[PDB]
């Protein structure tokens, strides 16, 4: 099958460079077009740029002073820099598999049978000056009488952590904590429990 | 940036459609793609060109253009296609999305909250803070809200409530937090998570008894 894997720092801090990796199996750079596109929390999707399978690189025009896209066929890897970053940058960062080696238009777009055929998980970064947290957890059982069990995933930083599973909740204390109705796991904490 | 309506509504079986408008530069020139996005989930393409569909997407799925507009009709609406869809097309020299569309399914009867309020622990206490959990499940529609009460007083301190979400039973649900001190615990007899839902209370406590 077609693999399309994002990578890289998930917390990186206002002023520095945001850095992701995709890395493709299953087909050949030198087969197709890839492109790279990010949505920001809640909102719609915005085109950072394509790198196509003759090794021609199109970037959005509103971010090519920040934007840089680099291709190693030899790899099978697609890179993104972006610096100089603000929290507006934070978003959800996607690469993508283009059906042809060269779309008529941008981000695979344009002439019949130009679609993206297989899109990357997604990678969110989040762009803060927080501290990288793993979280402290414990159970949650209701013991206290009655006539008739969750985990306590709290204080942790950044977004997202895995585990009937809650949406986590940012409160005052800059740091995220959710539940779920056991496993959870921080990638970005590198922490397992 | 492609105007698409923020939202459509319909009920199980229903006919519905939803547009994205450009000009002759864009919608006009290309053709049209649509993603499917469910939420908390990633992208999937769903209609490319005009209205071919990839492999695994069921011919319920349809696509047209008229000038500069591009149209996605669902045939007959299913539960599974609860999610948020964007137009994509190319323009002059730039990609361009549209603003989407969250496609919202109606005609549903409600349920009542399931609601397991958690007391803290006895590592919280000894590094003096409480966190008090308290876990709404299964409800339609979602708006409910939450007030904490201290011995049957109003509190606002320390209040996060995550809003309507949505797993996979075409319900929703939410989180609230009580983020107080080890004291603020011990001091008062008993805290309950008041949630309302359409006119309907459903008050669980516990008391720091146990």
């Amino acid at each position: 099958q077609v693999q399309l894997q994002e990578s890289g720092p998930s917390l990186v801090k206002p002023s520095q460079t945001l850095s992701l990796t995709c890395t493709v199996s299953g087909f050949s750079l030198s087969s197709y077009s890839v492109s790279w596109v990010r949505q920001a929390p809640g909102k719609t999707l915005e085109w950072l740029g394509d790198a196509s399978n003759g090794g021609i690189i199109y970037y959005n025009p509103a971010l090519k002073s920040r934007l840089g896209i680099t291709r190693d066929n030899s790899k099978s890897q697609v890179s993104l820099s972006l610096n100089t970053i603000t929290p507006e940058d934070t978003a959800t960062y996607y690469c993508a598999k283009c059906s042809v080696g060269d779309s008529g238009s941008y981000a695979c777009t344009g002439r019949k049978g130009e679609y993206v055929d297989a899109w990357g998980q997604g990678l969110l970064v989040t762009v803060s000056s927080a501290s990288t947290t793993a979280p402290k957890v414990y159970p949650l059982s209701s013991c206290c009488g009655d006539k008739s069990l969750g985990c306590l995933v709290s204080s942790y930083m950044p977004e997202p952590v895995t585990v009937h599973t809650f949406p986590a909740v940012l409160q005052s204390s800059g740091l995220y904590s959710l539940s779920s109705m056991c496993n959870v796991a921080h990638p970005a904490s590198s922490t397992k429990v | 940036v492609l105007t698409q309506p923020p939202s459509v509504s319909g009920s199980l079986g229903q006919r519905v459609s939803i547009t994205c408008s450009g000009s002759s530069s864009n919608i006009g020139r290309w053709g049209v793609n649509w993603y499917q996005q469910v939420p908390g989930s990633g992208l999937r393409t769903i209609i490319y060109y005009e209205s071919s569909r990839p492999s695994g997407v069921p011919d319920r799925f349809s696509g047209s253009k008229s000038g500069n507009t591009a149209t996605l009709t669902i045939s007959s609406l299913q539960a599974e296609d609860e999610a948020d869809y964007f137009c994509a097309t190319g323009d002059y020299n730039i990609a361009v999305f549209g603003s989407g569309t969250t496609l919202i399914v109606m005609g549903q009867p409600k349920s009542p909250p399931s609601v397991t309020l958690f007391p803290p622990s006895t590592e919280e206490l000894n590094g003096n803070k409480a966190t008090l959990v308290c876990l709404i499940s299964d409800f339609y529609p979602g708006s409910v809200t939450v007030v904490w009460k201290a011995d049957g007083s109003t509190i606002t301190r320390n209040v996060e409530t995550t809003r309507a979400s949505k797993q996979s039973n075409s319900k929703y649900a939410a989180s609230s937090y009580l983020s107080l001190t080890s004291s603020d615990w011990k001091s008062k007899g008993s805290y309950s998570c008041e949630v309302t839902h359409e006119g309907s209370t459903v008050t669980k406590t516990v008391k720091p008894s146990e």
